[PDB]
RNA sequence: UGGAGGUAAAGCUACUGAAUGUAUGAUGGCGCCACCUAGGCGUACUGAAUACAAUUAAACUCUGAAUGCCAUUUAUUUUA
RNA sequence: CGGUCGCCUCCUAAAAGGUAACGGAGGCGUACAAAGGUACCUUCAGUACGGUUGGAAAUCGUAUGUAGAGUGUAAUGGUGUAAGGGUGCUUGACUGUGAGACAUACAGGUCGAACAGGUGAGAAAUCAGGUCAUAGUGAUCCGGUGGUCCAGUAUGGAAUGG
RNA sequence: UUUGGUGCCCAUGUCGCUGUGGAAACACCUGGUUCCAUUUCGAACCCAGCAGUUAAGCACAGUGGAGCCGAAUGUAGCUGUUUCAGUGAGAAUAGGAAAGCACCAAGC
């Protein structure tokens, strides 16, 4: 991506000057965006899950691996050995493609993108974005599951301090309230 | 009546009271204490009698601690029953008091009432009691 | 006692040379293993025999 | 009057397996002789000592048996058969 | 969860434990360790806990990290072992999958008179 | 990994008001699909 | 002289249960309000968790003997 | 009269092994074509934080945590790079045996180096004669089934046996 | 002697905090077109190269905070004979402790 080279030059220079980092790679670097479209109807309406996967596929270009629970609960009808939920972890070029596509196409199409920040870092530098609806994502046809759901896009960074993660977010211009 | 809320085993082997003093040997919460001079099995009934005696002869501001606790149970076969057919059912709970264990301690009221209070507590117990004070 | 045992016989000399176990309720398909045969003195397919 | 008596419910016990050490330290031993019978590896195997289908330690060569304490806080036991090593 | 070097050490510990448990004929143990730049090789003896023979890219003075130089390293280590009169060896990797450079080194050693 | 039926192809996206033809890899139609609200067409990102 | 062990004892911040007091205190009971649902201020009191000090156990052990047992070395004795 | 009668695990059992009572607690008369064999890869439960449906607790990411997780099961012992989880290929859940030992009144039981034949995994070293280990089992007689280089009551068969 | 690799060991070897370092090497790192790979991700494994790098890891110095180890005296249990001679724990404590033993390759 041309903006990926732009990320390289711009993040390097600005971040380097902002904290007098003694090495260019001391600046934070983003690693992997996990996407987790999981649903419990596969205990009963297994068919739904299959369709879920395909839509997830259509958004990222990586086929989703379906995850299995590590316990069993009667109230949730859960039992061990079943697949309830798919997770995808994008890296390299494809991850930056998805990130840019999200911030520029998917996110500003959000019904009321008022944003949420400062109250999302986990204290170790991560960040989770809870999407409410899937239809807003451009890579989805109108025909879909009878139930509509959201997303749990999360982020990681090389640094462990949430403030430096916020600094990278501001350098990337991720559009949230005051952050 | 002090009684354990639950026990893993209903019928355990009895615990000997012969020997020296394992723990609860020195007054460490109050400063006067009722020491034993003869190991014996004393049940929760004697504790309640002794504790009620101390409380009645206590004042409005005295404070007390009960060290020993009836952890171990004991059984008793029903009357007119010939030997055999298993162990009897648990009947009463007893605390194991060895020679040298401090059973009751008192503080926060003048010495004479405390000496008298320990005397009435020890007359309710089978063991031969003795008064001790706390090291400075 | 329950009878979960089964017999495995060769498919060349039709001799029964092995005694094994099988769950008819769980595993529905007949065993088709390959074991040593004393007669043929080689490895050969052994199938379940009534 | 007998008054009758209740019934006991637990009077069952199993045969005692004669486990434990068989060959003591310093005793000469030939191959294939049992050195330690156990349920679960209470004594680890070392050099010239094998294992069975019952976690039984048996020798693999002639020599003198020898126990050595090892492992965290010296809580693990290990047995070995130090070969005759006569070597003229 | 870790870094590459720690995982290789863990796998190497697995291989060393297995070899010391089953190597009954007391063969010399040829541990090869591959790095990002170079790959070195040393023939230890777990009975004496010493090194009998050694070979390395530093010793052979090559810009290594290629499958080509792995053949040269294998030839050198096999020549040293033959001079040492040891031919029954066990070959283990430093904890890396047997492939590429590792496979080339092993085949070069095998083709130069080694028995493994 | 590769050998997929869903090819990640660099598709361009146009927008109203500001053209801003962003080229992004996706498994869609190979033409200039126009988006009605992009990043630059949002009161939050630019515009108080 | 070497070794195997987990008893006596002791310990329970080294586990599993039982269990005392003090201090901070989840929790409920109890109120008084507002609010019909999200709750709030004190609780005659119950008591999670943590810290300090003290306890109990055949089927508890972070520990832990002596005796006894096995084998070997030396000296002596008996042909069992 | 009631209860029990075989096998396995713990305590009583007094730190080798063994040790009884109508002493104290429990289980078994199996399960698995994978939960076996091999090669490779991999490592808890819980808790804290952050996140649509989703809630105290489904799934995700990071960190912490030295076993409270798993090891089909009743307990005991063992085992956290293991004996736990996943994948690929397979059927050694082989044939004929078996020096030497454990424990035993006998009958029976348990471990097993090593040899020959032909295989499976693996580059090879090596491993595989069922499973992390201990319960899951019943003598002799009688008759039935399959194979067979033995017998066939004068001889050839057959019957009937071995 | 120092760096790198490895075996033996299995905290007086740990966890953490503060600083310093790279010549060669160790490492991150640069890319997935080749061999090879993801229950999906060149993250990992595997390739072919050293542009950048001392944040890491790694290696040195300090740090007694957590964890670990723990003397002597005394005591409880034991063996005998005594109602005293040995044997001697556990707990607690002063305190130690920022690993140690060998082999190999390079400048030394
Ligand atoms: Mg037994
Ligand atoms: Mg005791
Ligand atoms: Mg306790
Ligand atoms: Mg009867
Ligand atoms: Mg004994
Ligand atoms: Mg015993
Ligand atoms: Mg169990
Ligand atoms: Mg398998
Ligand atoms: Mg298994
Ligand atoms: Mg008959
Ligand atoms: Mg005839
Ligand atoms: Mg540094
Ligand atoms: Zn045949
Ligand atoms: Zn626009």
């Amino acid at each position: 991506n041309n903006l990926k080279a732009h990320y390289q030059k711009t993040i390097a220079k600005e971040l380097q000057k902002s904290f007098a980092f003694s090495s260019i790679m001391q600046v934070p670097r983003l690693e992997k965006i996990v996407i987790n479209m999981g649903v419990g109807d596969a205990i009963r309406d297994s068919k739904f899950l299959e369709s879920a996967l395909n839509e997830l596929h259509l958004i990222s270009g990586q086929k989703p691996v379906a995850t299995k629970a590590k316990n069993a609960i009667s109230t949730y009808k859960l039992r061990a050995g079943q697949l309830i939920g798919c997770k995808v972890t994008l890296r390299g070029e494809r991850m930056w493609a998805f990130l840019e596509k999200l911030i520029y196409v998917a996110l500003p199409r959000v019904r009321d993108f008022r944003g949420l920040s400062l109250k999302s870092f986990d204290g170790r530098g991560n960040y989770t974005i809870g999407i409410k609806e899937q239809i807003i994502f451009p890579e989805i046809v109108y025909d879909d599951i009878k139930r509509i759901r959201g997303f749990d896009v999360t982020l990681v960074t090389s640094t462990n301090k949430d403030s430096e993660a916020l600094a990278l977010l501001r350098a990337l211009n991720l559009p949230l309230v005051k952050g | 009546m002090l009684q354990p809320k639950r026990t893993k085993y209903r019928k355990p082997h009895n615990v000997s009271y012969e020997g020296k003093a394992k723990g609860n040997s020195y007054v460490a919460f109050g400063e006067y204490g009722l020491v034993a001079t003869k190991g014996n099995w004393i049940d929760a009934r004697a504790i309640e009698s002794a504790r009620i005696a101390i409380s009645k002869c206590l004042g409005k501001t005295g404070k007390m601690w009960i060290r020993i606790f009836p952890h171990m149970s004991k059984t008793k076969k029903p009357l007119e029953v010939r030997m055999g057919s298993g162990k009897g059912n648990p009947e009463f709970w007893v605390a194991v008091v060895k020679q040298g264990t401090v059973m009751f301690e008192v503080a926060n009221i003048p010495e004479s009432q405390m000496i008298k209070a320990l005397t009435r507590a020890g007359h309710k117990l089978p063991v031969t009691w003795k008064i001790l004070k706390r090291e400075e | 006692a329950v009878k979960r045992s089964t017999r495995l016989g060769c498919n060349d000399c039709r001799e029964i040379n092995y005694l094994t176990f099988k769950n008819v309720k769980k595993n529905p398909e007949k065993l088709a293993l390959n074991k040593f045969c004393s007669r043929c003195r080689k490895v050969v397919v052994h199938k379940e025999v009534k | 009057s007998k008054k009758g008596v209740g019934s006991t419910k637990n009077g069952r016990d199993s045969h005692a397996k004669r486990l434990g050490a068989k060959k003591a330290d310093g005793q000469m031993i030939r191959t294939g002789q049992i050195i330690y019978r156990q349920r679960g590896t209470r004594v680890y195997p070392g050099v010239n000592v094998g294992l069975g289908s019952d976690d039984t330690l048996f020798a693999l060569s002639d020599g003198l048996v020898k126990y050595q304490k090892f492992g965290p806080k010296q809580g693990k036991t290990r047995v070995s058969v130090v070969k005759h090593k006569l070597d003229a | 969860m870790k870094t590459r070097t720690e995982q290789r050490r863990l796998r190497h510990k697995r291989i060393v434990k297995k070899i010391r448990a089953t190597n009954h004929d007391n063969r010399v143990v040829l541990m090869v360790i591959k790095s990002l730049n170079h790959i070195s090789v040393q023939a230890w003896d777990f009975s004496q806990n010493i090194v009998l023979a050694s070979s390395s890219s530093l010793a052979l003075k090559l810009k290594n990290g290629n499958k080509d130089n792995a053949k040269l390293v294998g030839q050198d280590i096999a020549d040293k072992l033959v001079k040492l009169k040891l031919t029954n060896v066990v070959f283990d990797t430093g904890g890396s999958k047997y492939h590429g450079r590792i496979a080339a080194l092993a085949e070069a050693a095998r083709e130069r008179g080694l028995n493994f | 990994k590769k050998d997929f039926h869903f090819p990640s192809q660099s598709v361009s996206f146009k927008c109203a008001s500001c053209s801003n033809s962003f080229t992004i890899e996706s498994t869609l139609k190979q033409k200039e699909i126009t988006i009605d609200i992009c990043g630059k067409c949002h009161p939050f990102y630019i515009g108080e």
